[PDB]
């Protein structure tokens, strides 16, 4: 059976300005197969208010997934998305850069 | 609108 | 209502054209169908649509317009064999009910040449009861009335083919046990033209 | 405009765990309108758009029978095909199908497709013709003498050349706001270094929909985009795309490359200048 | 394709019994109809696959089963004359192979009666052809009639020198009531049988009515001064005379 390992991408929905509303995305993709185990983190503590989308995929046939949390970004908050699958020795964990 | 005809394979 | 249907009988000469007209509210249905019913008998299938425009089988040709949801069957050169109820169905998916209308009938009237209008009545032996008025050989048009006398039994009209012959005869009969009936008056209550052959 | 509709349904089976989880969902063009997870709590198709929410009863009690036909489909065709292969039943399969059609800027049929994959490569799928199919291997070939007997393109044809388009321009009408939209592109340029001997410049896109675009990095010409790092087009969360591209270019020479932004949303393909 | 029995059936109120259906195509999708004057088809139970069953428009008073897929009996546990009605059985592919398109079964007539005391086999009687029409038309009508009988449950059919014919013969699409008050009313169903007189005038051909009545069964408790209304054959005949 195919298996492909998933690409993350942190990022927000908006420019962020610390202090301002916004939203913190984690968008996987390209993977296979379909289950996997993502994770937002702040300050490297589980976010529970995540809502994701509904699993679909693309032509190559890889699944990819959204998962999102509002927030409010400040100098000193650290970010980063946590994803598990087999394709994966270890969990991987990817920080958020303000600039990417 | 879904497609009315699945069929097995 | 689902499914509505053209409406009551639909009378039509032989070798004339035959339309019947459907209509659905589901705008999501995607297959239809025309089924043929002969009294007394199960619905036979006879056409299936599952795209929008005009299909062609025989002498029926039907045609789907899903913006305007309306389904037809047009039978071409009609023969009395095609006398029957015909229904429309029409369906959304493999799980989805079957719905059919109500039905159109429709009497295949033949074409009668050469009318011999007449009243003949027959004769049996101790079998019992009654003798027995047979009305054949009128036009097509000639509707015919029903027991206006309960105790009197008349039949409705009939199309027999004579094939060796290719020759019809419509015909209605009637019968009763009472000395006081009789083959000229057993019709009085029925249009028969003043060509009423009455042996007597 | 080229619009189309398209529905996914992803099965994956649970060896001792009970019945294949089973998602289905449907778009038309980059925006999903409807969705069935056998996970969700209805066990129902649910609107996923606004427009779609006006349609009644007759809608969703149907559109939610039909989804239970496909995942039955589906929790069987796990079970066949695990036998074409004879796989043990101690692994998880996944199988998916997507089928749809595509409508010309005149809102006519131009194609339609339904591929089927299983644990993750092409199984079988119908040809542009919507007459002939197509097989892998010695097994998904069995399954397609099975749908030549029984006329099954033919039904899809019926359904992707008609009730596909019908409904599809239906679905483009109600949501005339939403979907006729084009969000251009949003753009931005930003310029970073670890220390000397090269730039970090990215190109920006962002706010754009549909998500159709195209980023080129070229220099008056050189074809720099062959050396470039762009990452997939991914999703805003309120409808619209961003994407990015990066070179890093020699201390100098950074003010002779220019980006080259292509979106329906623009005229004329951008090109900005460091 | 779809096969079911009985073909006909007369029970009293209280009786049970079963309609028996089956299809040979494979199919997963099976329903039970019930067809009456101003209705049309009416659901009264279906099934989309093997041990699965589900009513429809009017499921009171039967029940039925699923354990194959090739058979779905309907069955009713204590008759009653509502229930009287003709009864067809569709086929459908649904999930399975083939066009989408359900077929219908022949049928099955029933009658339910609150005394079986009214079951009456009919009369048959041929009528010689009309002096005159032999004369002036050159053709020869015969009139059977079946009389008397109860339920309207008969299969007519004509017989001339030793086979059946089709030829001529014209019978009544149904028959007729003769006392249109009583629902433990009789029938009687006519029918023409037209030869030229160059059949009939031969002395040496037999014509016969055959009527075909579905009635109670041998073995059936009775004893009423009658004949137990059986399943019978009553025929009628008469010889080509020579005049």
């Amino acid at each position: 059976m195919i298996q492909r390992t998933p690409k993350i991408q942190v990022y927000s929905r908006h420019p962020a300005e610390n202090g301002k509303s916004n939203f913190l995305n984690c968008y996987v993709s390209g993977f296979h197969p379909s289950d996997i185990e993502v994770d937002l983190l702040k300050n490297g503590e589980r976010i529970e208010k995540v809502e994701h989308s509904d699993l679909s995929f693309s032509k190559d046939w890889s699944f990819y997934l959204l998962y999102y949390t509002e927030f409010t970004p400040t100098e000193k908050d650290e970010y980063a998305c946590r994803v598990n699958h087999v394709t994966l020795s270890q969990p991987k964990i990817v920080k958020w850069d303000r600039d990417m | 609108l879904l497609f009315g005809y699945p069929r097995y394979v | 209502k689902e499914v509505e249907q053209n409406s009551g009988p639909l009378s039509v000469p032989e070798g004339a054209i035959a339309s019947l007209n459907c209509t659905y509210s589901d705008r999501g249905s995607q297959s239809f169908f025309w089924y043929r019913q002969y009294s007394g008998k199960s619905p036979e299938l006879i056409m299936s649509i599952y795209s929008n425009g005009d299909k062609e089988d025989g002498r029926f040709t039907a045609q789907l317009n899903k913006a305007s949801q309306y389904v037809s069957l047009l039978i071409r050169d009609s023969q009395p064999s095609d006398s029957a109820t015909y229904l429309c169905a029409v369906t959304t998916d493999s799980w989805g009910k079957l719905q059919f209308g109500a039905g159109t009938q429709v009497v295949v009237t033949p074409d009668i040449q050469n009318p011999d209008p007449a009243v003949y009545q027959l004769r049996d032996s101790k079998s019992s009861d009654k003798s027995v008025c047979l009305f054949t050989d009128f036009d097509s048009q000639t509707n015919v009335s029903q027991s206006k006398d309960s105790d009197v039994y008349i039949t409705d009209k009939t199309v027999l083919d004579m094939r060796s012959m290719d020759f019809k005869s419509n015909s209605a009969v009637a019968w009763s046990n009472k000395s006081d009936f009789a083959c000229a008056n057993a019709f009085n209550n029925s249009i028969i033209p003043e060509d009423t052959f009455f042996p007597s | 405009g080229s619009h189309s509709m398209r529905y996914f349904f992803t099965s994956v089976s649970r060896p001792g765990r009970g019945e294949p989880r089973f998602i289905a969902v449907g778009y038309v063009d980059d925006t999903q309108f409807v969705r069935f997870d056998s996970d969700a709590a209805s066990q129902r198709m649910e609107p996923r758009a606004p427009w779609i929410e006006q349609e009644g009863p007759e809608y969703w009690d149907g559109e939610t029978r039909k989804v239970k036909a496909h995942s039955q489909t589906h929790r069987v065709d796990l079970g066949t095909l695990r036998g074409y292969y004879n796989q043990s039943e101690a692994g998880s399969h996944t199988v998916q199908r997507m089928y749809g059609c595509d409508v010309g800027s005149d809102w006519r049929f131009l194609r339609g497709y339904h591929q089927y994959a299983y644990d993750g490569k092409d199984y079988i799928a119908l040809k542009e013709d919507l007459r002939s199919w197509t097989a892998a291997d010695m097994a998904a070939q069995t399954t397609k003498h099975k749908w030549e007997a029984a006329h099954v393109a033919e039904q899809l044809r019926a359904y992707l050349e008609g009730t596909c388009v019908e409904w599809l321009r239906r679905y483009l009408e109600n949501g005339k706001e939403t979907l006729q939209r084009t969000d251009a592109p949003k753009t931005h340029m930003t310029h970073h270094a670890v220390s000397d001997h090269e730039a970090t410049l990215r190109c920006w896109a962002l706010s754009f929909y549909p998500a159709e675009i195209t980023l080129t990095w070229q220099r008056d010409g050189e074809d720099q985009t062959q050396d470039t790092e762009l990452v997939e087009t991914r999703p805003a969360g309120d409808g619209t795309f961003q994407k990015w591209a990066a070179v890093v270019v020699p201390s100098g020479q950074e003010q002779r490359y220019t980006c080259h932004v292509q979106h329906e949303g623009l005229p004329k393909p951008l090109t900005l200048r460091w | 394709g779809v096969t079911q029995t009985p073909k006909f059936q007369v029970l009293k109120t209280g009786q049970s019994m079963t309609l028996q259906c089956a299809q040979d195509m494979n199919h997963e999708y099976m329903s039970w109809y019930r067809q009456d004057p101003g209705m049309g088809l009416r659901l009264i139970h279906y099934s989309v696959g093997a041990g699965i069953t589900d009513q429809g428009e009017v499921p009171n008073g039967y029940n039925v089963s699923r354990s194959t897929t090739e058979d779905f009996p309907l069955r009713l546990l204590s008759a009653a004359p509502s229930q009287t009605s003709v009864y067809f059985c569709a086929s459908r592919p649904g999930l399975a192979g083939g066009r989408p398109e359900q077929y219908f079964g022949p049928g099955t007539r029933l009658t339910v009666t609150e005394d079986l005391k009214n079951v009456f086999p009919p009369e048959v009687a041929v009528f010689e052809p009309s002096e005159a029409e032999i004369s002036h038309t050159q053709k020869a009508t015969l009139v059977c009639l079946a009389t008397g009988f109860y339920p309207d449950h008969v299969e007519l059919s004509w017989w001339v020198n030793g086979k059946e014919v089709h030829s001529g013969v014209s019978t009544d699409p149904q028959p007729l009531k003769e006392q249109p008050a009583l629902n433990d009313s009789r029938y009687a169903l006519s029918s023409r049988l037209r030869v030229s007189a160059t059949f009939w005038q031969n002395p040496r051909n037999h014509f016969r009515c055959q009527v075909q009545f579905y009635g109670l069964s041998e073995n059936d408790e009775w004893t009423q001064d009658r004949a137990k209304p059986v399943t019978q054959i009553v025929s009628a005949e008469a010889w080509g005379r020579a005049d």
